[PDB]
């Protein structure tokens, strides 16, 4: 992973989130359940289709009849022919295939850099108030419940309301 | 209390190859690679194509008696023969230009059969009946070319022939003809009486001087000696005329078209349908939307680029790990 | 974006920095103002530089006339030469269309990299001697003036210096 | 006190698409797609073309009257109603090889190759004109050829050889007259039953009248076809014949230069020079490609059918 | 470049690191010295071994006879042949060089990447029982002899185990 | 206690370019450019190329003496000319097709050359030893074609000459054959005494009639007089039959042969070796394990593509900071 999130420090991916690309799972005293960043794999979406638009669309082609025939006594121009044919061939096969590869590898690259922005995002807002658990996962050093925890997703988390608490648990473990 | 990060991960099993990595599994993805036709010949454009049958061009446009010239299409957007169509020139000669002529008639917006020479009236002193063969047999019978006529000397006699056309079709004319060489002395003296003959073809654009030239050639469909086909395409308001003293075959039918710049002449077993399409293979149609196909090199119309590409699967998710 | 910084933590543009690419924003007691940092964007318009003239002049064409005449009678090799001319007119559009949209990209990855780095390395001079403030903004835990300022764009800031006293502002 | 971390924005307006993404406003781009000519057709490689105004080739290398046609040129313009070429029907062979083999010279120098003063003194070299090809409403003939006829009811076998001391090749063009009739084939040269034969180290051709009553063009019943032929220097060219023979008056002492063009347009001939050039106009950039026209002559920039190739420089434009 | 971490914070190679691209440099109580990192150093060779072989094996090659020999009368197509073989020249010319411009740069951005993730992978291990003190260097705030080094190595470093004594030396 | 992140660094001095900035000193690099040969002219695909030597095909295919002819055996990848290959049609003469000819012997398997027409026993009415020139001179004396047979009269006649054969071959049979033009009305009669001539090749396809062509032409090699070389493919099951009465160089020698796909032909000095290659150039052949070459643009098999480029070596390592 280019930007080591997926595959990454993040060693797996969610079959319980099947309503989005990414995501959080979170985990408090009101139980625990998957949730998918609707916004981000919105993004994603679009703009993944719109590269898979361009790759097809930007294809336009010539009306052409390829066929040609030739008398025994036009040997030369049939192997003309044969040539120019078997050009475009070989020019559009390697290029279509290489276009594949390292297309493929920037979409890999893509969501890995998306996951990456999501986890820099929540960790942004959280601050001290949380810590850094690995696996991509966040312990609060708070009591985050539902409305709490669905504050963070949406980025309106609330530092300061949690500050004193937080600092009180952290220095213990600290 | 924990938050998590993570990402998606389903019962995918598509892989798709990357410049660093072959194999990667994911979670969704697209093909790029149209790998499939509808194994019909279809419409190209909304016109349909012009399946010759078990006739090739030259058996069609010169009338061989096997070969259909009454209901022809006016219009086709290609031509279709099938890799066994062999009534063609059932009289053994040299077709002068065939490929070119067979490229030209590739297609076409406007075709229309009509008697050039009506045979009734335009050769009153020579024979237009006598003119038929055993390499062109019909319906149990010696017979010829619909589309051309094999004057022969009436009685002993066989005078200067010399005849023209105007072309007051709003289109150009294409205008078939031949010239036969017998095998022998006595053949040339019983077919035409003169000995030394010679023929005449010329428009405005269009000239050559043809002369009998006799032997005996190894034997084809059991001719020892040869016919051999000539034509030209005779523009609107132009004239072309026909001198002769001998073994000119004359023209009865010529065809009034409009030709459809390009196009192609499939040649293949591949059925045709009531189908519409807009890139054609010699086996099958196939669908534009793809940038990519391999189905077939040879193709018409707007079609994706050929490749020998198996697959070229794009990857849109992400690599997929449930575990 | 693909770094996070640009259309990202750091939402806008500084139309105050006409100074050049990329920049800082300050202000202690002593005044505030935008300043571009001449190294980053050197070397990015000097890199973006070698990028457009090596899209450019890689091209070098050979002398061709194209142009072709053939008679009535030709028409074979007249389709011939016109496949030969629209498959160089498929091949230069398809491959010059993707090349603009694929550069297009990484061009602007380029910039938006360029940022990342030049945040992620003030961050990584400071660590507890301030807060991030969001938008990719710094507040000093205590008091920085020019002096260290400057030092800070540097790479050349002294944490120690200011250890202790950036303790007691977090209250 | 505060430290912050930003980019440079302005009032661009320039747009760029990106796989990922349209219509994508930047605060610097640059263009890869030249969309301008000047309208002019320029010279190319610091040589002006052949113009040949309401002649064409044919009309201009035989030497028809409405043409009075330098020593260079690095390609060849007619414009869309260049009509007088061949005055006299017939076939041209080998014309657009012709044509194609002339399209760029280095040297072009047109020289009398059979002196009408001296070279026929068996033959009449004043009768040969038509209608057909006028001058002034009189009857004349191309310039370039002579239309050699008999003197006193006798056309006895002529022989011509050529050799070329010349230090290049010569561009010998020569035609072969075909009667409407057998009155018309003996009043001219007499013999009824000739021939014409012309023959090099390299070429040889044997000729024969293929006398008949085709179509009038030009109000002309009868034909003539047009035949050339490059000489090597130091090789002899010769022409035998006994009527039909339109012998070479002025051949040209030439050397060809590698693959050039030839342009068919209005487009109006300017003093400029250029690299590209395109029947609409000349191309000046450095830009890789070109939306203007398919058909170029010169080191042009690849034809693409794109409206826009607009590469990004700058960051994303977010005032 | 693109990553920061090569020709960035950490601004030199190691002419001592000669068994991998990336690794370690250990100094501890019982010595010390450079140790390559076997399992993103294997992992980049594996990947950069395919992009090579992808860009060579997939360029597919039609046995072709490019030689054409035309008389004196056929200038025109032999021209057109010119035509064809200088297409081909052009667009294979081009093309090849871009790639290979376009290639490298992802391949360094590539090689910066991972020393990147390698670092903050260490990081990761370490969290509070070292300090960060620039140039990509961890100081231990404990006794991490051989043995630990070797788990930090592996990412099998054991938190909780140094966990105590580092807290203390503060 | 101290541990650093970091990456190798090397003495390397390979030096790469990236879209971003040129001359860049990475660790490693692999070069993507094939850019030596081994001057030699290989075997391509296990098959040996047929060198003609001092002669050009021309000469080969018919009997010029100076040419060696070779003959055991059989098949060959592609033909070598070498740049001072003039021994060719030693009696000057046009040669029909003749780019065509070369094009289509420029790679054949099974090849093997037959008496078609037996000198001996072919010619009993007509003098089969006076054909002979100093056109052609062989060890000084005069001498011709090993191939063709310059037929002339036979004390004071030529009788009618109708020759003929069937190919009994399993293959394609080359046929070639030539026409005589005296420069002079006195050389016709002396040389077949008919004066008004005609000569006549056909099968089931070919089919043409041949008339001399008497005058005096510069002086080539001596020769006032020309000769025309014709030449035919008759496929497995079919007839050719040859009739003259004068100016015919009947045939002596033909040619059975598979043609394959088609090849080419070099024009080079560069030496044929004993060894192996899947693409040749007229420098010598090369590896085709890079996708990229700039040896030269004329290549000849599975070739990498020729580009303008002298460097194009990717980076496969990082960028070198030794300091
Ligand atoms: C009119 C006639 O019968 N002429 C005799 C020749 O036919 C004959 O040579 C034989 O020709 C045979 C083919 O017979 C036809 C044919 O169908 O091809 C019969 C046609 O009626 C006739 N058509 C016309 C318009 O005359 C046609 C024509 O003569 C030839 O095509 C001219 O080339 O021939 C068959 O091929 C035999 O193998 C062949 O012997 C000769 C010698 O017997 O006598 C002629 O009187
Ligand atoms: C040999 C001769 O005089 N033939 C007479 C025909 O020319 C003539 O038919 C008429 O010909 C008209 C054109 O007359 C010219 C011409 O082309 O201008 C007059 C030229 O002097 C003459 N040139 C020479 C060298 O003799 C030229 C020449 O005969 C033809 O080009 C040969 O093909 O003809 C015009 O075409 C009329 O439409 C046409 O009827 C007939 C009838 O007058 O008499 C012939 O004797
Ligand atoms: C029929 C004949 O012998 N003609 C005589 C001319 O040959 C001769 O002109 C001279 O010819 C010289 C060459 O003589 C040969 C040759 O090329 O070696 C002699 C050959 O025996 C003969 N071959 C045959 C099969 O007859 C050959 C042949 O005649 C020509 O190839 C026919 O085109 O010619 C040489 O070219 C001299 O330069 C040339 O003057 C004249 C005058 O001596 O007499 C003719 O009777
Ligand atoms: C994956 O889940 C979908 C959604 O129910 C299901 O239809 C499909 O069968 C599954 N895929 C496979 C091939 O098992
Ligand atoms: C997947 O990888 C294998 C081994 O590298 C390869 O043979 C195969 O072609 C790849 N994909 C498939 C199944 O086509
Ligand atoms: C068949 O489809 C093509 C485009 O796919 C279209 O041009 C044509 O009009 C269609 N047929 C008709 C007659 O509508
Ligand atoms: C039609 O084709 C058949 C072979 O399929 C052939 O036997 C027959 O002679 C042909 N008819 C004509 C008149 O060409
Ligand atoms: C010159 O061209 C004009 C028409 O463009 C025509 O009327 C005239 O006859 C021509 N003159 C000659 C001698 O070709
Ligand atoms: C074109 O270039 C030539 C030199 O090759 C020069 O003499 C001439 O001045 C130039 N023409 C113009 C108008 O610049
Ligand atoms: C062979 O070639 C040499 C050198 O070009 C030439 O002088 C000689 O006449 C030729 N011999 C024959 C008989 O072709």
């Amino acid at each position: 992973g280019l930007f080591g999130a997926i595959a990454g420090f993040i060693e797996g991916g969610w079959t319980g989130m099947v309503d989005g690309w990414y995501g959080y799972h979170h985990q408090n005293e009101q139980g625990s359940g998957y949730a998918a960043d609707l916004k981000s794999t919105q993004n994603a979406i679009d703009e993944i289709t719109n590269k898979v638009n361009s790759v097809i669309e930007k294809m336009n082609t010539q009306f052409t009849a390829v066929g040609k025939e030739f008398n025994h006594l036009e040997k030369r121009i049939e192997n003309l022919n044969k040539k120019v044919d078997d050009g475009f061939l070989d020019i559009w096969t390697y290029n279509a295939e290489l276009l594949v590869l390292l297309e493929n590898e920037r979409t890999l690259d893509y969501h890995d850099s998306n996951v990456k922005n999501l986890y820099e995002k929540v960790r942004s807002q959280l601050k001290n108030n949380a810590k850094e658990i690995g696996n991509g996962c966040f312990e609060f050093y708070h009591k985050c419940d539902n409305t709490c925890m669905e504050s963070v997703k949406n980025g309106t988390y609330d530092y300061p309301k949690y500050s004193e608490e937080a600092k009180l648990n952290r220095e213990e473990i600290d | 209390d924990t938050l998590c990060i993570g990402y998606h991960a389903n019962n995918s099993t598509d892989t798709v190859d990357t410049v660093l990595e072959k194999n990667v599994t994911v979670t969704h993805s697209v093909n790029l690679l149209e790998d499939k036709h509808n194994g019909k010949l279809c419409k190209l454009r909304g016109v349909a194509p012009l399946h010759l049958g078990k006739c090739n061009i030259a058996g069609w446009i010169l009338g061989n008696p096997e070969c259909e010239s009454l209901s022809t299409a006016s219009s086709w957007s290609y031509i279709v023969e099938t890799p066994s169509s062999d009534n063609g020139t059932c009289y053994p000669g040299d077709f002068i230009d065939y490929e070119e002529l067979r490229e030209q008639l590739s297609s076409v917006s406007s075709f229309e059969r009509f008697e050039i020479f009506p045979k009734t009236s335009s050769w009153p002193n020579h024979d237009s009946n006598k003119g038929v063969t055993a390499a062109c047999p019909h319906a149990g019978a010696k017979s010829f070319y619909k589309n051309l006529i094999w004057l022969v000397k009436k009685g002993n006699s066989y005078p200067k022939l010399s005849k023209s056309y105007i072309n007051d079709k709003g289109k150009e004319v294409l205008v078939l003809w031949g010239i036969h060489h017998p095998s022998t002395s006595a053949d040339q003296q019983s077919l035409y009486q003169n000995a030394d003959t010679y023929v005449f073809v010329c428009s405005s654009r269009y000239s050559k001087k043809f002369k009998p030239e006799i032997a005996i050639c190894p034997k084809v469909r059991d001719q020892e000696g040869r016919m051999n086909y000539y034509w030209t395409l005779v523009e609107p308001g132009d004239k072309i005329t026909f001198e002769a003293t001998g073994n000119l075959v004359v023209p009865r039918y010529a065809f009034a078209m409009e030709r459809n710049a390009g196009s192609g002449i499939i040649i293949s077993d591949t059925p045709v349908h009531d189908c519409n399409t807009t890139c054609q293979t010699p086996k099958g149609a196939i669908n534009t939307s793809l940038p990519f196909q391999n189905i077939h090199p040879i193709t018409i119309g707007k079609c994706p680029k050929y490749v020998k590409s198996t697959k070229l699967r794009l990857a849109t998710g992400l690599r997929n790990i449930p575990s």
